[PDB]
């Protein structure tokens, strides 16, 4: 339970109401960034804020929370994001994404697919998918409010005449309900695909940037990309060194100073599962 | 074969031991007391006071001794620690012609009706290393003159009294609250104000420095500093009636800037504000000269420095945004880099072809 | 109906600079020449009647549409994938870091384009039209001619197949041969997929062999308009009459 | 009528008394000691010593002392110092891969050779204000691993055998050196690297936070960051063979940035260099940013953010330059401002003729 | 001895782009009209002998002094004092910031004037003989038009009386009016004060009023020279037959 | 005499022998401002660095110094340079300019002519002229190369077309030797003229910009202007109300808070011997 002083959740109820009617404008206003008075948490700004913020004004009593950070739970800030959570709620935690009702996440969807009632949590640097090619918020609100994507489209079209490939690797602009261009956060482009016609409600949270944004379920979000250069997600030669999977976000382990490596699932519990299914 | 083992909360619980045992340091000394840093680090406490958020001296304190003299880390823990307390009132305006002095300086004139008092200050010091400083010693015994302030009225009404100045005018406006809702540029000069009295001095500091060369000049002159006791009056709603709660030892800044001729008025100086908590007057300064420099929009004026470009420096001032967005580079990044690397690794491939 | 009818339309930065009392509609198939003094306000028209500058006085209609009451949404919108506006300085109408085929796929893609290779291929075809040659598509307009630019520009602006046009001074920069290729192109999308164009120009031989009609503007105000060859060939206007005897004339050998 | 009276010496004599006691503060409370700020204001001396130029930690927790910890009036004071010692010697190049490491982490893969080291870190702490500190307390007993410091090669080095990266090689180019000869724009990266060390932690961390949102992009990531001891040697002319002197806590921040794809070579990652004394690391991180921001001129970049803008950074990047001349503005300006107070007047009376 | 000479003049940006092998001369009270495709080399060439951009090969001589042999100094002075630049852009030959009495005032001053009433007349005066109101000397060159910038620019480049004036694309922007004013301001100049001029111009009948003589550019090369007339009525290389043909043929009534 | 433990003059050999060789250059190039590697001083930069190093360098032993800050000695900063060079180096000081045989100065040039084998020594904020017009150095530096100083003769008349008279009041840009503009150090107008053909050497520092430089005796010295906005000092409708004088730059002294003003002589000392003859 709760028993460290503070209120649950650590946010009191006037922060979590203004949280909660943005979290509610940006579900029936998909893909767009909702301004909010975000506040100062314990963990630094562009340490998470936002996610935890978000968090904090959805979570209750009976919610089983998970936290991944590169999809791992035990990473150093998930394990930081979720010790809080647990003292400031008493929450029940989980590794395992079938059994979690809420899922914060920094940089990973998780492998096994979510459910309904699943609601997963992104924690976004850069709220804006334009940021990088206009870096004025004065116009880009304009650009989102009149529909005026072309920078985007020329970006990409500069980039595949450049290398012949589009440069973005990680929080791949996608638009959303067919209008919306919007940041997935920074989840490596293999994860787009997931976010599309998916029963759990996703939820974005830039605390430093001061946006909530969110993607209903059973929303279409397609990656923009062009018919003779289509989505292409990203692969590796070796499966996971330790599961085997092929179908798996891989990270890379460097070894020795001779140059030997492995690669391991980034999806911590889904390699779980996999190891233990062999 | 490998397996993975959880070494994540372990990791981190040594860490923050170690971090606790460098600031504690060499046991054979004694702890440094917070009551110690509020004296005699007075001016570290006043930066983080006034970047922070609260003039709370015992916690500016604290949290600098938490911090191990980090000021950027101390200023991030008072401003956190902001956001779990409730807002019990909101003051009446601050009245800076009741300020019980410390120091009352003004550039412009060689002397003036209350005349120039230096106060507490390191001005006109010469900085060599004070190496008696490393043994115990006796602070001066302070001389005395007569008790009275003078009557010491803002410069800037003597100067407006003249119409060489212009009367900042009270309209009633309602002051934005960037603690509230989120700043949107363009941002009104009571929310610019807010965000500058927040912003990191060195930033600021730097950004003044460079209107004063030429970056988007704007001829400033220091009409005033100001450092001395304020009172702090609320409006219970319990009693109705005004209720002084104490006083803040605070430092205002009034710039005079370039002259203007606008169409129909006499021509005027334009002016620029700071203030700050404690006495440290550098960030009241370049708090005013950058908001002066932030006034570009109602003037009409040709922006020639980022000083001018108003989401350039406002979107960076605040260093508990900043100093915590460089720093999460120290965070993994190995799924992104992993994207990064993949990429890279096609280009090479597909060139080398 | 016309497919652009401007009423009673002004625009004035000060006594004089600028346009006031402007009417005159447009429909397809068809172009409007706008001729006069430099500095008459044909460029402030232009500006105001393509959806650039909203006017103190009068009103625009397109398709039977207010074009100023109309959202801001709406307005890009047309200026993305209906309309067409080539500017006076031919870099006003182009992205400087953007390379050419860059800045002729922009308007592709908005129109739905999602092939890469269709695109820069429509992209160097309208590079041959304006005689650039194809292997300038990745350069970037900064490194091309004053003229180059120009037809970059017009490349762009014409790529989508526009219901109309607006052109400010298109022959700047041109060298004869290429501006009567870039004539006739202009032409033959006119007449073949009902282009309208509105051009101001101060070469009346462009004017006409290319505009319809023409509106002779001094000091913001219409002094003269009606058919082109009218207007060349009998004006009423002293300023026509005057403007009309200061060509230069060439002899046949 | 009035006479001219000495007034100038006694006043400043008193200031500089007053501030000397406001120092000391309250004499109930012992009296802080130089050693009890090296120790356990740890962070603000490896600023001091970054900035001032001396990496001396009892001189830069004497500086803080005597500013009444004003990091920037400390800064200056050791920067002045050293104006007054001789150059006895200079250093052999420092081998940062012999440094014995205090804490070594890396962003760009999960886990590296050697390990990540968070060593002591306020990262992954909670900031909650610690009221435990309002007295003395016992540190934690640190558990105790391995004593071992396994090889931690620079995960640059193992980028760069990948090709991923490019080796920074010694042509043997002599160092500029900005303390002897003023800066000439545009300036080596070795000139531009030595300002960075000696710039402002708040201006360069708010320009590499702008970096970072778009002003200037470069893609980094925090390739590595050590923290440790660093020996120092030199070849003194009367033995002619190299000596240890010592050691120094130095903090070193390699970052990987943007890749580039050159006419004639694969593609590979550009990177920045940020080295700092002591423990505080956001200084290294901001350097390495904005190194790589100025290195545009090498890269043929277009600017798009004033990080880019070399003169613009690296001028007003000093904060003794930056605070100097902004606090210049107390000083008395009264015969300039009465010229511009002329002026005005006479433009005010033409135009009311 | 001809006040410029050109002797195997090159700079190329790339193998086409620029000029190449470029020679020719010029004498005080001439006019040299460099015609060609936009995109040939003339800008290019302007620019490198006036100045503006150093030589891969050849020399420029004037007054028998190499021009890119001598200190930068000598070349700005020259630059300040003795000669005129008309960019094809007129905002790139303006100060944005500074009104046009005091772009015209500028080179005045950098001749030694230093009387303010008599500067500021001598601008309105100028802004007069190119018809611009002279009540526009206190506005901006952004508050005008683009040929009111052409037309200002002008005026700074003649208000010192330069012995050599280099023009590129003079007319743009100009209706054929203030064009024809401009002519007789130029002819004008050359034949009182002996003035020279090497104008870059797309109108043809411009250059055969004013030039002398003409070079004609394709792809950086001269392929054809000689007396203006000859040039024009007589050409002898397949392009300039093209480009000649190409000119819009007027009618008299 | 020298008894505080620190080098004569508080600079050691070299900086000295540095700052000598660029009063040299200086000397031999007049109006051009000369890079020296400046050190930092015991006062912050900003506070009168450049002139403190520039009379470190050249004071000896039989110097008689005066000090003088916005004409007086006694101004706060004036004291103070004056103490540090009386304890690093013991030298005699006046207020009296007849018998400095150096003078270092903020902002004034004594009403009292200089004479034959005196110094005067100016503490320099911004020693470019043309630094509010261009705030670049890597612009500036190549116009005084190239003599190209048009932006400044257009700054001049687009101020008198703006407000009918030149904008600047202090620092008033000089033509020295008929070939280099020069920011005279932050003198009123009214001083500018007394540069003209002196017979007193002038120094110019600018420690925190680092340069140096020099306008040798008898030098022309010429306030850039109009033939009909001829350069116009400073004037007043009162003398000074202690000792009378006409012909002296006032500051104006506020005395209370109901407008009532006095003018004071800027030169103390001139106002000294004024009032003694009277
Ligand atoms: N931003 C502005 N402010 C004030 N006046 C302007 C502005 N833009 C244009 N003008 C003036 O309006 C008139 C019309 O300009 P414009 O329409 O560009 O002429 P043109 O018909 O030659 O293109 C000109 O006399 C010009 O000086
Ligand atoms: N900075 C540059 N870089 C590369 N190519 C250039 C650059 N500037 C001009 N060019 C090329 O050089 C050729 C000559 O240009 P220019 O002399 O401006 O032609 P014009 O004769 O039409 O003025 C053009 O084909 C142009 O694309
Ligand atoms: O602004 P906040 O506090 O909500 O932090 C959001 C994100 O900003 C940082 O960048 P990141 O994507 O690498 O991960 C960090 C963090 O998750
Ligand atoms: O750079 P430094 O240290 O040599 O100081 C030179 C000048 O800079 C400041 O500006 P100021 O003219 O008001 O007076 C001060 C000082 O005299
Ligand atoms: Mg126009
Ligand atoms: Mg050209
Ligand atoms: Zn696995
Ligand atoms: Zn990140
Ligand atoms: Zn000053
Ligand atoms: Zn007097």
């Amino acid at each position: 339970a709760n028993l460290s002083g503070y209120n649950f959740a650590y946010l009191d109820e006037q922060t979590k109401r203004m949280i909660r009617r943005a979290i509610l404008k940006a579900v029936a206003i998909p893909g767009y960034q909702v301004p909010f008075g975000g506040r100062e948490m314990p963990m630094p700004y562009g340490w998470g804020t936002g996610g935890i913020q978000l968090t904090a004004s959805v979570i209750g009593e009976s919610d089983v929370l998970k936290v991944i950070d590169q999809g791992a739970d035990d990473t150093t800030n998930a394990v930081s994001i979720r010790n809080f959570f647990k003292r400031v709620t008493g929450v029940n935690t989980t590794e395992r994404t079938d059994d979690a009702t809420l899922i914060q996440t920094r940089h990973r969807i998780p492998e096994t697919p979510l459910t309904e009632d699943q609601i997963i949590i992104f924690q976004v640097p850069i709220p804006e998918p334009l940021r990088f090619i206009e870096p004025r918020e004065t116009e880009t609100r304009t650009m989102h409010a009149l529909e005026e994507y072309g920078v985007m489209q020329v970006k990409l079209y500069e980039d595949i005449a450049r290398f012949g490939h589009i440069a973005t690797t990680y929080a791949y602009p996608v638009k959303v309900n067919g209008r919306y261009v919007m940041d997935p956060s920074p989840i490596p482009k293999f994860d787009n695909p997931k976010m599309d016609m998916m029963p759990a409600l996703q939820l974005f949270g830039a605390g430093r940037e001061k946006r909530i944004y969110a993607v209903p379920p059973f929303t279409r979000v397609e990656s923009l990309d062009f018919d003779d250069h289509p989505f292409t997600v990203q692969q590796w030669d070796e499966p996971c060194a330790i599961c085997g999977s092929t179908h798996s976000y891989l990270d890379e382990v460097v070894l020795d100073d001779a140059g030997n490596r492995m690669f391991v699932c980034s999806d911590t519990d889904y390699c779980r599962q996999q190891s233990e299914a062999k | 074969m490998y397996v993975a083992v959880k070494g994540g909360e372990k990791a981190i619980d040594a860490a923050h031991a170690l971090q606790e045992s460098r600031r504690r340091g060499d046991t054979d000394l004694p702890e440094l007391s917070v009551a110690q840093i509020e004296q005699q680090l007075n001016l570290a406490v006043d930066r983080v006071m006034t970047e922070g958020g609260i003039a709370d001296r015992e916690l500016a304190a604290l949290a600098l001794k938490q911090a191990s003299g980090d000021n950027v880390e101390a200023i991030f823990l008072l401003r956190a620690y902001r956001t779990t307390l409730a807002k019990l009132a909101v003051s009446e305006p601050l009245d800076t012609t009741g300020m019980r002095l410390e120091r009352r300086i003004s550039a412009v004139y060689k002397d003036i009706p209350g005349g120039q008092l230096l106060g507490p200050t390191y001005d006109y010091t010469h900085r060599l290393l004070d190496f008696t400083l490393l043994a115990n010693g006796e602070a001066p015994t302070l001389t005395t003159a007569d008790s009275e302030q003078q009557p010491s009225p803002h410069v800037f009404s003597l100067l407006a009294r003249q119409g060489l100045a212009k009367f900042e005018e009270d309209s009633g406006a309602q002051p934005d609250d960037i603690t509230r809702t989120p700043p949107v540029y363009p941002c009104s000069r009571s929310s610019r104000l807010q965000q500058l009295m927040r912003g990191d001095e060195g930033y600021l500091l730097a950004l003044a420095y460079s209107t004063q060369r030429g970056y988007g000049r704007n001829h400033p002159f220091a009409g005033e500093i100001r450092s001395g006791y304020i009172d702090v009056s609320i409006v219970p709603e319990e009693l109705g009636f005004a209720v002084n709660v104490g006083e803040l030892l605070m430092t205002e800044c009034e710039m005079v800037n370039g002259f203007i001729d606008p169409p129909d008025e006499p021509p005027h100086f334009t002016r620029g504000y700071g203030l700050v908590f404690g006495m440290s007057e550098r960030k009241a300064m370049a708090m005013a000269l950058v908001d002066r420099a932030l006034q570009a929009p109602e003037y009409g004026e040709h922006a020639t420095g980022p000083a001018q470009d108003e989401e350039f420096v406002l979107a960076h001032a605040d260093n508990v945004e900043a100093a915590g967005f460089v720093s999460h580079l120290k965070l993994p990044h190995y799924v992104d880099f992993q994207a990064e690397l993949e990429l890279l690794k096609r280009l090479q491939q597909e060139k080398n072809h | 109906q016309p497919l652009l009818s401007v009423n009673n339309l002004t625009h004035l930065y000060a006594p004089g600079k600028g346009f006031s009392d402007v009417s005159f509609d447009l429909w397809p198939g068809e172009v409007l020449g706008i001729v006069g003094e430099s500095g008459s306000g044909k460029t402030t028209l232009l500006k105001s009647i393509s959806a650039r500058l909203t006017p103190q006085q009068g009103e625009i209609h397109y398709e039977n549409r207010s074009l100023y009451a109309m959202s801001e949404a709406d307005r890009r919108r047309l200026l993305r994938t209906e309309w067409g506006v080539v500017h006076q300085h031919p870099l006003d109408g182009l992205r400087r870091q953007v390379s050419a085929g860059g800045n002729i796929g922009e308007r592709l893609m908005a129109t739905g384009a999602r092939h890469y290779g269709d695109i820069r291929a429509t992209a160097q075809k309208w590079l041959e039209e304006v005689e650039i040659p194809a292997n300038r598509i990745d350069d970037l307009p900064t490194t091309f001619s004053g003229g180059m630019q120009q037809r970059l520009q017009i490349a762009r602006n014409l790529v989508t197949h526009p219901k109309l046009v607006f052109m400010d001074e298109p022959t700047g920069g041109l060298d004869v041969s290429v501006q009567a290729r870039l004539l006739d192109l202009l032409r033959g999308l006119v007449v073949e997929l009902n282009l309208a164009v509105v051009i101001v120009t101060h070469d009346l031989g462009v004017a006409r062999l290319l505009a319809d009609r023409l509106l002779v503007m001094k000091q913001g105000q219409v002094v003269e308009s009606g058919l082109t060859d009218r207007v060349l060939d009998d004006p009423h206007h002293p300023y026509t009459q005057l403007l009309v005897s200061s060509v230069l004339q060439n002899e046949n050998l």
